[PDB]
RNA sequence: UAACUUUACGUUGUAGCUCCCUUUCUCGAAAGAGAACCGUUGCUACAAUAAGGCCGUCUGAAAAGAUGUGCCGCAACGCUCUGCCCCUUAAAGCGCUUUAAGGGGCAUCGUUU
């Protein structure tokens, strides 16, 4: 029932939000409500990787293992089942018992000898467990391993592979199967299936039973009969659906339809930039570099200029360098067409001059036909029956093809005619984010919780009259990208910080600290070689430093341009050319008839050396206006465009009716927060986010206008006058709502309660009496809870656990770890102190390195020291409290997560008892403790007498009000060998604890440790009381 | 001066390691936890890692590319000790006030307590700082 | 991108052979061996490769047996379902409980699968 506008602050990893109540005008008068958001990242917090990746390949390697045990359980049941093997030799698991150890020299011996049964089935066995690779960066050094003992056995005098596998690795060393990274030990599935077949003829030949059953066969079905892989409809289904036809899945880059439709529509996106002119490519350049993707084979940007006709300085727009445009990039090659001409040439079938005989649509069926099948079998069997043969094997012997498109055949096939010339309902709640539309996981994380706060604010206040989302440049980039974002942040800061060295070096003379506005001068004017760029004058580098001698102008107006760049500034001196208001160096300069004027300072700013970029703003004067401001005033990046149009269509906004969604951009939301005067400090708090989110919701089409005719009064001289603000005393009852301390003292306490920052605002904002309204409450950053139960079950090192009755659990070492702290926790320290001795002196001899200590081979040696066998691992024993028990009860591990912590009373003493995923899984709840010092087996253990009070999760808000101090914030972690929680400051404020959390918390003695519950928009704040111990499963 | 601080990275309350700044004890978490991902599944993955980036050596690659994500129940509680062996300040917490607020009571409630409690951490450490 | 086929590595267990090397006992005899036992180097095997949970499935009286190109299990997202916490309203009673309704929040629930 209040006309209000909502501003939004998404990140990666927290959504600060804001709602401004507006007038009728949509003027802000005043601010009703605030907050941010935090939540957990949605990547792999190691290395940015993704989540549902990952978890499919650990879902794949299950799956792997799964087949694997069950194709070796069924040859189990073959071999019981085909003839004998002594029916009831089996254990109670079904295994094999006795089973010959040495089946690498069965398959060597078996092709002259009458196996027994027992090593028949040892032999068998072993080769379906190590059924090689089929062809179906790593793999071709695996596939190099497998060729390499492919060509071994037909050029050798050994018939099986396992043959000269051993009698030869056994000369080489003594290991017959692969180690470590050494691929020449693999061999391949057709040898494998050669060895099978000249193996069952061998002992049938030497009359052995148990051969010629249906096992020869069964062992073959076993064998070779694989899985399948995918089809066009995981293309259709795991990607885009065309609107015309979604029944069609989508075609491939690898095609001469899609090829010609990308090189298309990079000619219409490309223009022609020379002299600050933008041109358009015409009809008749257009059909003459239209023939160079074929006539030739890659078309360079320097290669394009070339064989057209342009002016050299003339470089080319869209081309999104960072910096140092002299080199010159690519525009676009057919990959198709020139990876099959050339699989041709060498093989006997083009000499890179005869024409491509295949036609277009030829050329898009063998595209589909190599990219729909992962594997070369399907392609030959099916390729649509299409095509002739001998260029079959010709392409199959290098090419390869595998990529998709956004767009589906048919579709772009009828839309390149017409080219080629030259051519829901709404709810008061947002819906859920479509995961189809944004398949970015971070992205997706941000902007359902983006709209978990919009669905509450719209719960608590209403249907807001404008939404006014704004991301951080991090949202929509790759984890490499956004490193290399904070890296060049971080150069960028050492650059200024240079800078501000040399101006200093420069002007001693010069006091108090180099701001941004005379250091932009110092290097700019060493950057315009020491010249003004009005009347081409030398201008006083001792008088540089003074004000109004230079200061920094726009050259295009920011009244109509509203232009704000990093270097689209020009250092003009001032009282010299005061005459150039709003007109845009065009009509100062007199550029409309090429006056003289303009024609040397086109040449000043051409000739000498300037950023290029700069060199074409300053000198366009033949824009659109309106056009280019909305470009720089406004975002259009993927994100943006998604949330404007689906923010628009799938909720209400009781706005002007046009459009009531508004995308700002970062430049414009920084300006105007330095214009409205942000100082204090930032990126040290969480509260920045509800600051900007509060700057961007007062960024309305009238403030743009204040800033408009404001700007415009201050072009020209038309005569301490404050910028327009939102309202009176905007910074103090901004930056006291947000973090509740006045503008420049981070010193004070902070008020965060009602009472007390009422109290704050009345006194230090008594003439402004809106600053204390009903929905005055302090902030309090909200994180999101995570109440889930599953996670690793138990680190992924298996410890042998013989010796649990100790500590001690006994590992093995590689000795290119074996540090000095490892070699006192060692198993054979006193039973073999010599090689105790031996291997220390290797530790010292490189100084306590053993990846080069232990480069070379490290040996035993006997009584009498001769070089008897080699260490490469040893065991290592290492305490171990308690763990995880795998393996079928053959090794322990270590404790992944602590899934919940349960506390208890009676005693008014806290105990806490974590529950671990791996408990969870089977059903365990654990009935013990934790008390300092002891293990678990000594944990008091729980009973009916221990009351129940409620359950802990990580980032689960909490508050124990020890007798020095009360503490409030999030839970998230617990010393199990001492029993504190670890508590974060709800807004991690960097001088309050370790970096913002507050470790070591006593717990069992404190007067009130209880839990409570905040809503999604940081409100409502009551605690949460558990009645009975909830169940694990 | 005569305090120097240590710290103790633990994990699931078994001290592992003690060092003498901060910097290698949160790197040492990485290299133990990446170490412990290279056991199983992610090992084909974490491989590239090591050798598409001129990284190589789990140490090396943590070298730079540091995280402050280095998993959880990983405890790096820093106490600091004079040269004579005695414990003095835990965190930003001073031996008096640690056993007020880690074991939660006063100097006043029981002194001999402390030669049960307060002299058993120095015992504690005495096998842990070794 | 999607998902894919994989063999391969590794960790732990068992057994075979093999390195050093404990007490041990046997042989002499003082360090060298014969049996053990216990550690453990290397190599070759099989087993397991999250913790755990389901089917299908032929027998059948089922303890169980016969079987399979077998399925799910570390994530995101959601509220049709059950549950937790939470307000809101009404009804009664005895703030507290019950009943009923509505709105959320979050998973051990649901979908992607």
């Amino acid at each position: 029932s209040i006309n209000y506008i909502l501003g939004l602050d998404i990140g990666i990893a927290s959504v600060g939000w804001a709602m401004v109540e507006i007038d009728e005008e949509e003027n802000p008068i005043r601010l009703i409500d605030l907050g941010v958001r935090v939540f957990e990242r949605a990547e792999v917090p190691k290395t940015g990787d993704s989540l549902a990746m990952a978890r499919r390949l650990a879902r794949s390697v299950r799956r792997l293992t799964r087949r694997r045990a069950h194709r070796l359980l069924r040859t189990r049941r073959l071999l019981k089942r085909e003839g004998v093997l002594q029916a009831a030799n089996f254990d109670e698991n079904g295994l094999i018992k006795s089973l010959p150890n040495t089946p690498w020299q069965l398959r060597a011996a078996a092709l002259d000898r009458k196996l027994t049964p027992l090593e028949w089935s040892a032999v068998l066995l072993h080769l379906i467990k190590h059924r090689g690779y089929l062809s179906q960066k790593e793999l071709g050094a695996l596939l190099k391993g497998v060729a390499g003992n492919a060509h071994a056995l037909q050029t050798g005098d050994f018939r099986t592979p396992a043959e000269l596998a051993l009698n030869k690795f056994e000369k080489e060393s003594g290991h017959i199967r692969n180690q470590r990274s050494d691929y020449s030990h693999t061999f391949s599935r057709k040898d494998l299936q050669a060895e099978l077949i000249l193996l069952f003829e061998k002992q049938k030949e030497f009359g052995n039973p148990h051969v010629s059953g249906g096992l020869k066969e069964g062992i073959e079905t076993l064998l070779m009969t694989q899985r399948p892989a995918l089809s066009g409809d995981a293309v259709q289904k795991m990607l885009g659906h065309c609107t015309f036809e979604p029944a069609e899945p989508k075609a491939a880059k690898n095609t001469y339809t899609a090829e010609r439709f990308i090189w298309l529509t990079k000619l219409n996106n490309l223009r022609i930039l020379e002299q600050g002119s933008e041109r358009p490519l015409t009809d008749t350049e257009r059909a003459t570099l239209m023939d160079e993707p074929y006539r030739k084979s890659k078309l360079t940007y320097a290669q394009a200029r070339k064989l057209l006709g342009l002016e050299d300085t003339a470089f080319f727009k869209g081309l999104r360098y960072g910096k140092d445009n002299a080199e010159a990039s690519t525009l676009m090659e057919m990959k198709a067409y020139h990876a099959i001409s050339r699989a041709l040439e060498k093989e006997g079938l083009k000499d890179k001059k005869s024409p491509l005989n295949l036609s277009p649509e030829l050329q898009d069926e063998i595209g589909t036909a190599f990219s729909l099948f992962k594997t070369d079998e399907d392609i030959t069997g099916r390729l649509k029956d299409r095509i002739q043969p001998e260029i079959l094997e010709a392409l199959l012997k290098h090419i390869s093809f595998d990529k998709f498109v956004q767009i589906s055949l048919k579709a772009l096939r009828r839309i390149v005619p017409l080219m080629e010339q030259g051519k829901t309902e709404e709810k008061i709640y947002l819906p859920p984010i479509p995961a189809d539309e944004i398949r970015n996981p971070v992205v997706l994380r941000a902007l359902s919780q983006a709209r978990k706060v919009i669905n509450g604010v719209v719960r608590r206040y209403g249907s807001p009259a404008r939404i006014h989302i704004e991301t951080a440049r991090e949202v929509g980039k790759s984890f490499k990208d956004r490193k290399e974002i904070e890296k060049r942040q971080e150069e960028n800061r050492k650059d200024r910080e240079k800078a501000a060295a040399k101006f200093r070096e420069y002007f001693p003379n010069f006091v108090g600290e180099p701001k941004s506005k005379d250091i932009l001068k110092l290097r700019l004017y060493e950057q315009q070689h020491g010249k003004c760029l009005y009347s081409g004058k030398e201008i006083n580098l001792g008088r540089l430093n003074e004000k109004g001698y230079v200061e920094i102008d726009h050259a295009l107006p920011f009244s109509r341009t509203w232009d704000d760049s990093f270097n689209n500034k020009v250092l003009v001196l001032g009282s010299e050319n005061q005459n150039k208001g709003n007109q845009t160096p065009y009509e100062y300069f007199n550029g409309k008839d090429n006056s003289r004027e303009w024609q040397e300072f086109k040449a000043r700013v051409e000739t000498s050396r300037f950023p290029r970029s700069k060199k074409q703003r300053i000198l366009l004067q033949k824009f659109d206006e309106d056009g280019f401001k909305e470009r720089n005033l406004n975002d259009t990046r993927y994100v943006n465009r998604f949330l404007c149009q689906f923010v628009a269509d799938r909720m209400r906004l009781t706005g002007k009716g046009k459009k009531r969604v508004f995308a700002s951009n970062g430049q414009i939301t920084n300006l105007l927060r330095g214009f409205w005067g942000l100082r204090k400090v930032r990126a040290e708090n969480d509260r920045h986010h509800a600051l900007d989110a509060v700057v961007v919701a007062c960024s309305t089409v009238a403030m743009q206008q204040k800033i408009t005719r404001f700007v415009r009064y201050k072009e020209m001289n038309a005569f301490k006058t404050h910028f327009p603000q939102p309202w009176e005393f905007f910074a103090q009852e901004v930056m006291i709502r947000v973090f509740g301390k006045p503008d420049g003292k981070p010193e004070f306490e902070e008020a965060d309660t009602l009472e007390k920052l009422r109290t704050l605002l009345a006194e230090k904002l008594s003439s402004r009496p809106e600053a204390v309204h009903e929905y005055v409450t302090p902030l309090f950053v909200s994180r999101a809870p995570n109440r889930k139960m599953s996670g690793q079950g138990h680190m992924e090192t298996v410890k042998s656990a013989k010796r649990l009755d100790e500590g001690v659990s006994v590992l093995r070492v590689p000795l290119t770890q074996l540090k000095l702290k490892d070699l006192e926790k060692m198993v054979n320290r006193e039973r073999e102190p010599k090689l105790y001795e031996a291997l220390k002196a290797r530790l010292e001899a490189h100084k306590d390195d053993p990846a080069k200590a232990f480069a070379e081979p490290f040996y035993k040696y006997d009584k009498a020291g001769n070089r008897t066998q080699q260490v490469k691992a040893v065991r290592v024993e290492q305490v171990q409290k308690t763990g995880v028990w795998v393996r079928n009860h053959n090794g322990i591990a270590d404790n992944a997560t602590m899934v919940r912590v349960d506390v208890f009373e009676k005693g008014d003493k806290y105990y806490l008892v974590p529950i671990y995923s791996w408990q969870v899984a089977k059903g365990i709840l654990p009935d013990r403790a934790v008390v300092q010092g002891k293990d678990e087996e000594d944990w008091q253990l729980i009973d009916d007498s221990f009351n129940f009070k409620f359950s802990l999760h990580p980032n689960d808000l909490v508050e124990v009000i020890t007798k020095k101090a009360r503490m409030f914030g999030y839970f998230a972690s617990c010393h199990r060998g001492t029993g504190n929680i670890n508590i974060r400051i709800h807004d991690l404020d960097h001088k309050i604890g370790k970096n913002g959390i507050l470790e070591g918390i006593g717990v069992k003695t404190a007067l009130s440790f209880q839990k409570y519950q905040i809503d999604e928009l940081g409100k409502e704040i009551r605690p949460c009381r558990l009645k009975k111990r909830p169940p694990v499963r | 001066m005569n305090n120097s601080i240590k710290f103790h990275v633990s994990y699931d309350g078994t001290a592992r390691a003690l060092f003498n700044t901060k910097e290698q004890a949160e790197k040492y978490c990485l290299v133990e936890e990446i170490n412990d991902e290279m056991n199983g599944y992610k090992r084909k993955s974490w491989e590239e890692k090591l050798r598409e980036e001129n990284c190589a050596s789990v140490q090396d690659w943590v070298e730079k590319n540091y995280t402050s994500s280095y998993s959880d129940l990983f405890n790096i509680c820093e106490i600091e000790v004079s040269s004579a062996g005695q414990l003095v300040k835990i965190d930003n917490t001073e031996v008096d006030d640690f056993v007020e607020n880690c074991y939660g009571f006063t100097l006043e409630d029981d002194l001999e307590e402390f030669n049960k409690a307060k002299q058993y951490l120095q015992k504690f450490y005495a096998e842990c700082e070794n």
